[PDB]
């Protein structure tokens, strides 16, 4: 009654038709490294990190794009899948500044956790590194666009859910700046969520700025007051 | 290369070299070094509190 | 008042335990003696996020500017 | 068995004198009333039986590609997309097939109208072509006023009108998803091809993207005999593809030669620079810019075909010739081609926007020769990493030619590296 | 720069079509009303042709007329190479520099054009008549060199002939589809 | 040091230039190694006896 | 066939040739189906 039997590393799993490769892997317990995909946001194949090789295929498909059909043996720990993750990680960090001490995000950073586990130990890189002029977005959100990995997640956030339409890609190749072209002071509702949407230290809270690192502060669960929804 | 006395260095043209990463806090096996970070109102991210107690620290 | 650190008098505070089952964690809390207030695990809801919805004709779910 | 010299009965003929009334005298729109009256099974079936290969820089067969956009039942009205924009540098098929004889491409829109089931047809021209766009619009103005396209087309129920849409100096109109997104209104970035192909979503409609040279073959297969286009060439590759001879040559000219023609005879028929393959150092590209450079050892024996060239580790797709001289630098030329890919990469896939742009910076060092001998062996692995993991095929196109610098070459690269390192240090 | 928008008077002075507004309505009529934001690219091309060197306010006015958000219209204009938004020129001289032209002497044509006009590589002339730019590819690769000016491009040009075409352009515009040989084959 | 920079911290001249090294330097501190789960036992001969690490 | 290029009409073209023809092509043209909405975004 609308269920497809497919294999993740040779293990049987039942899924609804229309679901993505990453959605099927979440059912068994697997988690493919990602940068664009979000549970609440839409689907885009920008970064091409969530590469997972399915057998009897010449090219490796992304976990974002492909919907699961009948009869697929998704191999997560094959020789080509490991080389795909190690490859793109080196491309992502070739044009990204050495800012981990001056970065507002510490242990929470998505680039840090993934590059240690999935990426290579050393980089081939010798010469390059692009530098991006920072744009003052608002007094609530500090913006250093040098660290941005042009993942296109905040642009989708402002367009589809926030519904403000200010952020956008301008330029081609290396010279691509994420943000408002007209230098407009972006202030609206849900603007304090775009700091949490961004996986890297490109967008961060200006009132918080620098106080503690993610690992240093002890987390405690509470319901927020002074709000109707709670 | 000898370890015995704690002292924080600075650049040849003034300016405090320390950045307040708290990196040295996490590695510290005695958990001796305490650090509170704040912006210095002029863009740069540096230190406010920086206590390395010699009651603790196994050098 | 000695320096700047935040010292606490409460001894039992800085400990995090691990458990495999919700029934095992509740039984261990009763075994220790302390009263427990258990919270239900918030499982992520399965949402059908398809790429074909981004290029819609009749639906208003069409993505603007990539 | 061998490919015929030029062929007297050629599909393309408009080069000397044709405007609007001259098209009827030459041999166009002759059986237009009979072709429109015939069903979609007879029109698409004739194209499948002929076995015409893809004229665009992809290599995919047309016979299977047109079958997906047949549409048995659909809510959204089907459209036809004709990408007439210029591809890789070297291929000048766009400037010749549109400016000289525009009615040949317009006949394909009417022949492919009833076959695909299109409500409206789009002809996408590049922003650089404005003189070609003026000739294309004037031919469309003469076609609509006569009473052959729109409302009643050659005595048929299907009404399809062709509209010209001008781009703006972008190479990212190449891919099937890229040309669809450019006409959609959003930024010129290609959508993901695996989940939603051309037949799934293009301007919110099931459409089919086709090259101008591929669209020109459709009235040639319909009006003239299907065996006439099928017999000329090879067994696997069929149809006369216009290969433009360019680069370091005394007389550069675009010729409408038959499929599976030898490269040594192709240069002789168009008159080359120093020699056909003896005097000058042969590093001629079998494709426009996407294909890797072919060596002097394997050039005369190899034939310029859609399938046969790929077996010799040099897949020709764009169908263009780019010959290099002995005096001209090989390293400096291809480094400019990578710099071309740096300017023309869209900026989505991180192995392309941070890959090809990084590849150009390493290649800039190779021109001056300030690189280690180990750097040549490394760069071959990076090019392998880019090729497999991309949305569009520009990541492929910036990976193949740089691999051609590793294969058959390398004594040319090491001599440039060792002499410059010894002189500087 | 492809991101920075300074306030040196491109934000306040606005330009609008007085008679060409009817032509803009016909351009919007070609594409269907369902997703009418498709007209954003041809209307901006008509706006750039009406007035060279596009200001910020004209992009905002084009977005307002087409009912589109100003961020989407600004991102589209910044993406494409054909639009001029930073410099102004009466005849923008764009010369091809790619390998199919570079191997058949394009640098010789580039050096001769730089010496005769006065421009270095990318900077506009002090007289504001010519603007030099290193273009990727003009399209017509059949001719050995290629140089584009304003609307029409000059194919197959000698270092003396291209300088003669630039000198004539100051007084009277010459068509010249190919001032060397025949259009088809040589 | 061990050839893999995923376990051994990188050299000071090496870490200040390349991105991958500085992340590995940042993550080998604060966080440990992320060890494989299980139980090991070693006893290398001390002059006093055995250091039976479990 | 005569040895002369018959493309002299392209040489005598102003700035408004593509935009001018598009307004002129309003007659004898079929209306495009919309069926969607007045404003998506
Ligand atoms: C680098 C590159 C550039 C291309 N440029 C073009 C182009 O300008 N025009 C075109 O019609 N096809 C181009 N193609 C071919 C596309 O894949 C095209 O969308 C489609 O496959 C053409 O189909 P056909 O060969 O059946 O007509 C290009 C392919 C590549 C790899
Ligand atoms: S985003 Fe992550 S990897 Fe980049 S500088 Fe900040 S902490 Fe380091
Ligand atoms: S700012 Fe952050 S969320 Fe936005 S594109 Fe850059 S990395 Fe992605
Ligand atoms: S906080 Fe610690 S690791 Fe960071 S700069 Fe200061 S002393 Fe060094
Ligand atoms: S391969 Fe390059 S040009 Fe093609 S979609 Fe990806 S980033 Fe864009
Ligand atoms: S996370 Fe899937 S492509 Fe980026
Ligand atoms: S490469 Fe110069 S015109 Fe195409």
């Amino acid at each position: 009654s609308n269920l497809i039997e497919v294999f993740v590393d040779g293990q049987s799993v039942m899924v609804e038709p229309g679901t993505t490769v990453l959605q099927a892997c979440e059912k068994v317990g697997m988690q493919i490294p990602r940068f664009c995909y979000h549970e609440r946001l839409s689907v885009a194949g920008n970064c091409r990190m969530c590469l997972v090789e399915i057998e009897k295929a010449p090219k490796v498909v992304a976990a974002c794009a492909m919907p699961v059909m009948k009869g697929w043996n998704i191999l997560t720990n094959s020789e080509k899948t490991k080389k795909a993750r190690e490859g793109v990680m080196e491309f992502l960090l070739a044009n990204h500044p050495l800012d981990c001490p001056i970065c507002d995000q510490g242990g929470e950073c998505d680039l840090q956790d993934q590059s240690m586990m999935f990426g290579s130990d050393r980089s081939r890189f010798l010469e390059g590194k692009r530098a991006v002029e920072d744009k003052n977005i608002g007094p609530l959100v500090k913006t250093i666009m040098t660290r941005c990995i042009q993942c296109t997640r905040c642009i989708r956030f402002a367009s589809e859910i926030a519904g403000v339409d200010d952020l956008g890609t301008t330029g081609r190749g290396n010279d691509m700046q994420v943000g408002t072209y007209i230098e407009k002071m972006f202030m609206s509702e849900l603007s304090g969520n775009i700091i949490d949407i961004c996986p890297v230290g490109a967008l961060t809270s200006k009132p918080y700025a620098f106080t503690a690192r993610p690992w240093e502060t002890r987390k405690t669960e509470s319901i927020d007051v002074m709000d109707a929804v709670g | 290369r000898f370890r015995g006395e704690h002292a924080l260095r600075r650049y040849p043209s003034g300016e405090e070299r320390c950045i307040a990463c708290k990196l040295c806090e996490a590695v510290c096996p005695a958990q001796a070094i305490t650090i509170e970070a704040e912006p210095r109102a002029d863009g740069s991210r540096r230190t406010t509190r920086y206590d390395i107690d010699m009651t603790k620290c196994i050098y | 008042p000695l320096m700047g650190w935040a010292s606490t008098a409460d001894p039992l505070s800085n400990l995090v335990l691990t458990f495999s089952t919700k029934e095992d964690a509740v039984a261990f809390a009763e075994k220790n003696g302390w009263s427990y207030d258990v919270e239900e695990r918030k499982v992520p809801k399965p949402k059908s996020k398809s790429y074909g919805a981004n290029f819609s004709w009749n639906k208003r779910t069409r993505v603007s500017t990539k | 068995s061998l490919k015929d010299e030029d062929r007297i009965f050629t599909n393309l003929y408009g080069r000397h004198d044709w405007r609007l009334k001259g098209a009827q005298s030459r041999g166009d729109w002759y059986k237009t009333k009979e072709i429109l009256l015939k069903g979609p099974d007879w029109i698409l079936g004739e194209v499948k039986t002929s076995g015409l290969r893809g004229r665009g820089g992809a290599g995919f067969p047309t016979g299977l590609k047109w079958s997906f956009m047949n549409k048995p039942s659909d809510g959204r009205p089907k459209y036809l997309v004709v990408n007439a924009d210029e591809g890789e540098p070297g291929t000048c098929k766009d400037r010749e097939i549109i400016r000289h004889d525009p009615h040949k491409l317009v006949e394909g829109c009417l022949v492919g109208g009833r076959a695909m089931g299109a409500r409206a047809a789009y002809i996408y021209i590049r922003g650089e072509f404005y003189n070609e766009a003026s000739n294309l619009q004037v031919a469309i103005r003469e076609a609509y006023e006569a009473g052959l396209i729109g409302k009643n087309a050659c005595g048929s129920g299907y009404d399809f009108d062709v509209f010209v849409v001008r781009g703006a100096g972008a190479y990212i109109c190449g891919e099937e998803t890229a040309l669809i997104e450019s006409i959609e209104g959003k930024q010129g970035k290609p959508r993901l091809k695996p989940p939603f192909p051309a037949d799934v979503g293009v301007f919110g409609c099931p459409t089919t993207v086709a090259n101008v040279e591929t669209v020109a073959v459709s009235p040639t297969i319909c009006r003239r005999g299907g065996a006439w286009f099928a017999s000329f060439g090879r067994e696997r590759n069929s149809g006369t593809k216009l290969f433009n001879i360019s680069g370091h040559v005394n007389n550069p000219c675009t010729v409408e030669e038959e499929m599976s023609v030898p490269l040594k005879e192709l240069i002789e028929k168009h008159a080359g620079g120093v020699t056909g393959g003896w005097d000058n150092l042969l590093a001629v590209i079998p494709g426009g810019s996407s294909t890797p450079l072919i060596p002097k050892s394997v050039c005369e024996t190899v034939l310029m075909d859609f399938d046969a060239l790929i077996q010799a580790q040099t897949g020709l797709g764009t169908a263009a010739v780019i010959v290099m001289d002995r005096s001209t630098d090989i390293v400096k030329a291809i480094a400019r081609l990578i710099e071309f890919y740096k300017h023309e990469s869209c900026g989505q896939c991180t192995p392309c926007r941070e890959g090809v742009d990084w590849m150009n910076k390493v290649m800039a060092r190779f021109v001056r020769g300030d690189a280690r001998p180990a750097e040549i062996d490394s760069l071959w692995e990076i090019s392998k990493q880019i090729e497999g993991h991309t949305i569009c095929a520009l990541g492929d196109g910036a990976a193949w030619p740089v691999q051609g610098l590793i294969r058959h070459f390398r004594p040319e690269l090491e001599e440039r590296m060792q002499q410059f390192a010894q002189q500087h240090q | 720069v492809h991101r920075d928008t300074p306030e040196n008077n491109p934000e306040t002075p606005f330009d609008f079509t007085p008679e060409n507004y009817k032509r803009i309505e016909a351009i919007v009529k070609n594409y269907p009303e369902g997703h009418k934001a498709a007209a954003v690219l041809p209307v901006l091309d008509l706006a750039q042709r009406q007035n060279g060197w596009l200001p910020i306010s004209a992009m905002n006015k084009v977005a307002e007329i087409l009912q589109v958000p100003p961020m989407r219209v600004y991102e589209v204009a910044t993406f494409y190479t054909m639009y001029n938004r930073k410099p102004v020129g009466k005849y923008h001289i764009q010369v091809c520099t790619t390998t199919p032209c570079m191997l058949r002497n394009s640098d010789s044509i580039l050096e001769a054009i730089q010496k005769k006009l006065g421009i270095k590589v990318g900077e506009t002339t002090p007289d504001k008549l010519f603007t030099l730019i290193e273009v990727e590819c003009l399209g017509a690769c059949v001719n050995a060199p290629m140089v584009q000016i304003n609307d029409n491009y000059y194919e197959d040009l000698t270092p003396k002939d291209i300088e003669e075409i630039i000198d004539e352009l100051k007084a009277g515009k010459i068509p010249k589809p190919g001032p060397r040989s025949g259009r088809f084959s040589c | 040091k061990v050839d893999d920079a995923k376990v051994s911290p990188p050299k000071r001249a090496e870490m200040k230039t390349s991105m991958e090294s500085l992340i590995h330097h940042f993550k080998l501190y604060t966080e440990g190694y992320q060890v494989p789960p299980g139980a090991t036992y070693t006893a290398i001969e001390a002059p006093k006896g055995e250091f039976g690490v479990y | 066939d005569n040895t002369t290029y018959k493309n002299l009409q392209h040489h005598d073209y102003s700035t408004y040739t593509f935009l001018d023809l598009n307004l002129d092509l309003s007659k004898f043209r079929m209306p495009q189906p919309s069926s969607g909405r007045e404003s998506p975004r």
